[PDB]
Protein backbone atom coordinates (compact mmCIF):
# COMPACT_ATOMS: atom_id res chain seq x y z
CA UNK A 1 0.00 0.00 0.00
CA UNK A 2 1.18 3.52 -0.86
CA UNK A 3 1.43 5.27 2.50
CA UNK A 4 1.98 8.65 0.83
CA UNK A 5 -1.50 8.62 -0.72
CA UNK A 6 -3.14 6.61 2.09
CA UNK A 7 -2.44 9.26 4.75
CA UNK A 8 -2.97 12.22 2.36
CA UNK A 9 0.70 13.15 2.03
CA UNK A 10 0.67 13.65 -1.76
CA UNK A 11 -0.27 17.32 -1.38
CA UNK A 12 2.81 17.86 0.78
CA UNK A 13 4.95 16.16 -1.87
CA UNK A 14 3.71 18.51 -4.60
CA UNK A 15 4.50 21.50 -2.35
CA UNK A 16 7.91 20.51 -0.92
CA UNK A 17 9.61 18.38 -3.60
CA UNK A 18 13.01 19.11 -5.12
CA UNK A 19 13.09 22.87 -5.68
CA UNK A 20 15.09 26.01 -4.88
CA UNK A 21 14.90 26.63 -1.12
CA UNK A 22 17.36 28.91 0.66
CA UNK A 23 19.51 27.18 3.26
CA UNK A 24 18.76 30.16 5.55
CA UNK A 25 15.55 32.03 6.41
CA UNK A 26 16.15 34.61 3.64
CA UNK A 27 12.72 33.79 2.13
CA UNK A 28 10.95 36.02 4.68
CA UNK A 29 13.64 38.50 5.76
CA UNK A 30 13.66 40.49 2.48
CA UNK A 31 9.94 41.25 2.87
CA UNK A 32 10.84 43.04 6.11
CA UNK A 33 12.59 46.44 6.10
CA UNK A 34 16.12 47.22 7.19
CA UNK A 35 19.29 45.14 7.06
CA UNK A 36 18.75 42.04 9.22
CA UNK A 37 21.70 39.77 10.02
CA UNK A 38 20.64 36.17 10.65
CA UNK A 39 21.01 35.68 14.45
CA UNK A 40 21.55 31.93 14.47
CA UNK A 41 24.04 31.67 17.33
CA UNK A 42 23.58 29.77 20.60
CA UNK A 43 22.54 32.92 22.48
CA UNK A 44 19.47 33.13 20.21
CA UNK A 45 18.02 29.87 21.57
CA UNK A 46 16.42 31.81 24.42
CA UNK A 47 12.88 31.36 23.10
CA UNK A 48 13.41 27.62 23.46
CA UNK A 49 14.68 28.25 27.00
CA UNK A 50 11.83 30.65 27.72
CA UNK A 51 9.31 27.79 27.51
CA UNK A 52 10.78 25.66 30.33
CA UNK A 53 10.04 28.46 32.85
CA UNK A 54 6.59 29.93 32.11
CA UNK A 55 6.25 31.05 35.76
CA UNK A 56 8.77 33.83 35.05
CA UNK A 57 5.73 35.67 33.66
CA UNK A 58 2.61 35.56 35.78
CA UNK A 59 -0.79 34.59 34.42
CA UNK A 60 -1.95 37.65 32.46
CA UNK A 61 0.62 40.47 32.55
CA UNK A 62 3.27 42.07 34.70
CA UNK A 63 2.52 45.25 36.68
CA UNK A 64 2.33 48.26 34.36
CA UNK A 65 2.19 51.99 35.15
CA UNK A 66 1.87 54.22 32.11
CA UNK A 67 2.60 57.34 34.15
CA UNK A 68 5.93 55.87 35.28
CA UNK A 69 6.94 55.58 31.59
CA UNK A 70 7.90 59.28 31.58
CA UNK A 71 11.52 58.16 31.15
CA UNK A 72 10.72 57.85 27.43
CA UNK A 73 10.83 61.66 27.20
CA UNK A 74 13.99 61.97 25.10
CA UNK A 75 16.19 64.97 24.36
CA UNK A 76 17.67 65.77 20.94
CA UNK A 77 21.20 64.39 21.00
CA UNK A 78 23.54 62.49 18.69
CA UNK A 79 24.49 58.82 18.89
CA UNK A 80 27.98 57.44 18.16
CA UNK A 81 28.95 53.79 17.61
CA UNK A 82 25.53 53.18 16.03
CA UNK A 83 24.62 53.07 12.33
CA UNK A 84 21.13 53.28 10.84
CA UNK B 1 21.84 -11.48 -6.58
CA UNK B 2 24.08 -11.83 -3.48
CA UNK B 3 21.15 -11.55 -1.07
CA UNK B 4 19.31 -14.44 -2.73
CA UNK B 5 22.40 -16.66 -2.99
CA UNK B 6 23.44 -16.09 0.62
CA UNK B 7 19.87 -16.58 1.88
CA UNK B 8 19.37 -19.70 -0.23
CA UNK B 9 22.65 -21.20 0.99
CA UNK B 10 21.67 -20.52 4.61
CA UNK B 11 18.36 -22.31 4.04
CA UNK B 12 20.23 -25.18 2.38
CA UNK B 13 22.51 -25.56 5.41
CA UNK B 14 19.40 -26.09 7.55
CA UNK B 15 18.42 -29.07 5.39
CA UNK B 16 21.96 -30.47 5.47
CA UNK B 17 22.03 -30.42 9.28
CA UNK B 18 18.43 -31.66 9.46
CA UNK B 19 19.43 -34.83 7.59
CA UNK B 20 22.53 -35.15 9.77
CA UNK B 21 20.41 -34.52 12.88
CA UNK B 22 17.83 -37.19 12.03
CA UNK B 23 20.24 -39.79 10.65
CA UNK B 24 22.57 -39.59 13.66
CA UNK B 25 19.86 -39.90 16.32
CA UNK B 26 18.52 -42.94 14.45
CA UNK B 27 22.07 -44.39 14.42
CA UNK B 28 22.42 -44.67 18.21
CA UNK B 29 23.23 -48.29 19.19
CA UNK B 30 21.87 -49.91 22.35
CA UNK B 31 18.50 -48.17 22.50
CA UNK B 32 17.99 -48.34 26.27
CA UNK B 33 17.46 -46.07 29.28
CA UNK B 34 18.69 -48.47 32.00
CA UNK B 35 22.25 -49.52 32.84
CA UNK B 36 21.17 -52.78 34.49
CA UNK B 37 20.74 -54.50 31.12
CA UNK B 38 24.11 -53.12 29.98
CA UNK B 39 25.79 -54.20 33.22
CA UNK B 40 24.59 -57.80 32.81
CA UNK B 41 25.81 -57.82 29.21
CA UNK B 42 28.97 -55.92 30.18
CA UNK B 43 29.58 -58.62 32.80
CA UNK B 44 29.13 -61.49 30.34
CA UNK B 45 32.27 -61.01 28.22
CA UNK B 46 34.24 -59.69 31.18
CA UNK B 47 33.78 -63.26 32.41
CA UNK B 48 34.79 -64.40 28.92
CA UNK C 1 -7.12 29.56 6.75
CA UNK C 2 -8.93 32.82 7.50
CA UNK C 3 -7.58 32.84 11.06
CA UNK C 4 -4.09 32.02 9.76
CA UNK C 5 -4.10 35.19 7.66
CA UNK C 6 -5.72 37.32 10.37
CA UNK C 7 -2.84 36.59 12.74
CA UNK C 8 -0.28 37.23 10.00
CA UNK C 9 -1.24 40.86 9.30
CA UNK C 10 -0.95 41.71 13.00
CA UNK C 11 2.53 40.14 13.15
CA UNK C 12 3.75 42.10 10.12
CA UNK C 13 1.89 45.14 11.46
CA UNK C 14 4.11 45.09 14.55
CA UNK C 15 7.27 44.77 12.44
CA UNK C 16 6.30 47.88 10.47
CA UNK C 17 5.52 49.61 13.78
CA UNK C 18 9.03 48.93 15.11
CA UNK C 19 10.63 50.39 11.98
CA UNK C 20 8.52 53.56 12.18
CA UNK C 21 9.44 54.04 15.85
CA UNK C 22 13.08 53.30 15.07
CA UNK C 23 13.12 55.72 12.14
CA UNK C 24 11.25 58.42 14.06
CA UNK C 25 13.63 58.25 17.02
CA UNK C 26 16.64 58.04 14.69
CA UNK C 27 15.46 60.93 12.49
CA UNK C 28 14.37 63.17 15.36
CA UNK C 29 13.93 66.87 14.60
CA UNK C 30 11.95 69.70 16.23
CA UNK C 31 9.58 69.54 13.23
CA UNK C 32 7.89 66.47 14.78
CA UNK C 33 4.77 67.09 16.88
CA UNK C 34 2.87 64.33 18.70
CA UNK C 35 4.09 61.85 16.07
CA UNK C 36 6.36 59.85 18.37
CA UNK C 37 4.16 58.90 21.34
CA UNK C 38 1.32 57.90 19.00
CA UNK C 39 3.60 55.34 17.33
CA UNK C 40 4.44 53.81 20.71
CA UNK C 41 0.71 53.60 21.47
CA UNK C 42 0.16 51.65 18.25
CA UNK C 43 2.97 49.33 19.38
CA UNK C 44 1.65 48.58 22.87
CA UNK C 45 -1.89 48.21 21.55
CA UNK C 46 -0.45 46.13 18.71
CA UNK C 47 1.13 43.72 21.19
CA UNK C 48 -2.17 43.20 23.02
CA UNK C 49 -3.95 42.27 19.78
CA UNK C 50 -1.52 39.39 19.24
CA UNK C 51 -2.48 37.75 22.54
CA UNK C 52 -6.10 37.58 21.37
CA UNK C 53 -4.91 36.34 17.96
CA UNK C 54 -2.80 33.40 19.17
CA UNK C 55 -5.80 31.73 20.84
CA UNK C 56 -8.01 31.17 17.78
CA UNK C 57 -5.05 29.37 16.15
CA UNK C 58 -4.36 27.46 19.38
CA UNK C 59 -4.93 24.14 17.59
CA UNK C 60 -1.69 24.57 15.61
CA UNK C 61 1.16 22.54 17.13
CA UNK C 62 4.76 23.40 16.21
CA UNK C 63 7.27 20.51 16.47
CA UNK C 64 10.29 20.98 18.70
CA UNK C 65 12.88 20.47 15.95
CA UNK C 66 11.05 22.88 13.62
CA UNK C 67 11.40 25.77 16.07
CA UNK C 68 15.04 24.76 16.45
CA UNK C 69 15.45 25.43 12.73
CA UNK C 70 13.73 28.80 13.20
CA UNK C 71 15.85 29.68 16.25
CA UNK C 72 19.13 29.09 14.39
CA UNK C 73 17.81 30.60 11.16
CA UNK C 74 17.91 27.17 9.52
CA UNK C 75 15.76 25.89 6.63
CA UNK C 76 12.51 24.43 8.04
CA UNK C 77 11.26 23.86 4.49
CA UNK C 78 14.32 21.72 3.79
CA UNK C 79 13.36 19.63 6.83
CA UNK C 80 10.01 18.94 5.15
CA UNK C 81 11.98 17.70 2.14
CA UNK C 82 14.29 15.85 4.55
CA UNK C 83 11.25 14.19 6.13
CA UNK C 84 9.92 13.41 2.64
CA UNK C 85 13.18 11.66 1.76
CA UNK C 86 13.16 10.22 5.28
CA UNK C 87 9.75 8.57 4.96
CA UNK C 88 10.24 7.42 1.37
CA UNK C 89 13.63 5.83 2.04
CA UNK C 90 12.61 4.24 5.35
CA UNK C 91 9.32 2.99 3.92
CA UNK C 92 11.57 0.84 1.75
CA UNK C 93 13.39 -0.28 4.90
CA UNK C 94 10.27 -1.66 6.58
CA UNK C 95 9.03 -3.13 3.30
CA UNK C 96 12.51 -4.09 2.12
CA UNK C 97 13.18 -5.90 5.39
CA UNK C 98 9.69 -7.44 5.25
CA UNK C 99 10.20 -8.58 1.66
CA UNK C 100 13.73 -9.72 2.52
CA UNK C 101 12.39 -11.82 5.40
CA UNK C 102 9.17 -12.79 3.60
CA UNK C 103 11.04 -14.51 0.76
CA UNK C 104 13.09 -16.34 3.39
CA UNK C 105 9.75 -17.42 4.88
CA UNK C 106 8.28 -18.54 1.55
CA UNK C 107 11.38 -20.37 0.32
CA UNK C 108 12.38 -21.98 3.62
CA UNK C 109 8.85 -23.27 4.23
CA UNK C 110 8.94 -24.69 0.71
CA UNK C 111 12.23 -26.37 1.66
CA UNK C 112 10.75 -27.92 4.81
CA UNK C 113 8.00 -29.31 2.57
CA UNK C 114 10.58 -31.17 0.44
CA UNK C 115 12.38 -32.99 3.28
CA UNK C 116 9.66 -34.39 5.57
CA UNK C 117 6.86 -36.37 3.84
CA UNK C 118 4.89 -37.37 6.94
CA UNK C 119 4.62 -33.77 8.21
CA UNK C 120 3.64 -32.18 4.89
CA UNK C 121 0.31 -30.70 6.00
CA UNK C 122 1.86 -29.06 9.07
CA UNK C 123 4.34 -27.03 7.01
CA UNK C 124 1.45 -25.61 4.99
CA UNK C 125 0.01 -24.39 8.30
CA UNK C 126 3.28 -22.61 9.14
CA UNK C 127 2.90 -20.40 6.07
CA UNK C 128 -0.77 -19.82 6.90
CA UNK C 129 0.06 -18.68 10.43
CA UNK C 130 3.05 -16.74 9.08
CA UNK C 131 0.66 -14.42 7.25
CA UNK C 132 -1.26 -11.63 9.01
CA UNK C 133 -4.75 -13.05 8.50
CA UNK D 1 0.03 29.94 21.53
CA UNK D 2 2.45 29.53 24.45
CA UNK D 3 5.40 30.48 22.23
CA UNK D 4 3.71 33.74 21.25
CA UNK D 5 2.60 34.33 24.84
CA UNK D 6 6.09 34.48 26.33
CA UNK D 7 7.76 36.75 23.76
CA UNK D 8 5.07 39.42 24.07
CA UNK D 9 5.44 39.53 27.85
CA UNK D 10 9.24 39.19 27.92
CA UNK D 11 9.58 42.11 25.51
CA UNK D 12 7.09 43.95 27.72
CA UNK D 13 8.95 42.77 30.83
CA UNK D 14 12.31 43.72 29.35
CA UNK D 15 10.96 47.16 28.43
CA UNK D 16 9.78 47.69 32.01
CA UNK D 17 13.24 46.72 33.27
CA UNK D 18 14.80 49.24 30.88
CA UNK D 19 12.33 51.99 31.85
CA UNK D 20 13.97 52.11 35.28
CA UNK D 21 17.54 52.35 33.96
CA UNK D 22 16.93 54.93 31.21
CA UNK D 23 16.18 57.97 33.43
CA UNK D 24 19.42 57.48 35.43
CA UNK D 25 21.80 57.15 32.46
CA UNK D 26 23.89 59.55 30.42
CA UNK D 27 22.27 61.51 27.61
CA UNK D 28 24.33 59.71 24.96
CA UNK D 29 23.92 56.29 26.63
CA UNK D 30 20.12 56.27 26.98
CA UNK D 31 19.68 56.09 23.20
CA UNK D 32 22.00 53.08 22.90
CA UNK D 33 19.73 50.93 25.07
CA UNK D 34 16.62 51.88 23.09
CA UNK D 35 18.23 51.27 19.69
CA UNK D 36 19.83 48.01 20.81
CA UNK D 37 16.66 46.86 22.57
CA UNK D 38 14.47 47.77 19.58
CA UNK D 39 16.79 45.99 17.14
CA UNK D 40 17.21 42.98 19.43
CA UNK D 41 13.47 42.84 20.15
CA UNK D 42 12.69 43.21 16.44
CA UNK D 43 14.94 40.26 15.57
CA UNK D 44 13.17 38.10 18.15
CA UNK D 45 9.84 38.87 16.47
CA UNK D 46 11.20 37.95 13.03
CA UNK D 47 11.57 34.36 14.22
CA UNK D 48 7.84 34.16 14.97
CA UNK D 49 7.00 35.62 11.55
CA UNK D 50 8.83 32.74 9.87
Amino acid sequence: TNLITHYNLEQAYNKFCGKKVKEKLSNFLPDLPGMIDLPGSHDNSSLRSLIEKPPILSSSFNPITGTMLAGFRLHTGPLPEQCR
Amino acid sequence: NPTEEYAQLFAALIARTAKDIDVLIDSLPSEESTAALQAASLYKLEEE
Amino acid sequence: AEKFDHLEEHLEKFVENIRQLGIIVSDFQPSSQAGLNQKLNFIVTGLQDIDKCRQQLHDITVPLEVFEYIDQGRNPQLYTKECLERALAKNEQVKGKIDTMKKFKSLLIQELSKVFPEDMAKYRSIRGEDHPP
Amino acid sequence: STLIEFLLHRAYSELMVLTDLLPRKSDVERKIEIVQFASRTRQLFVRLLA
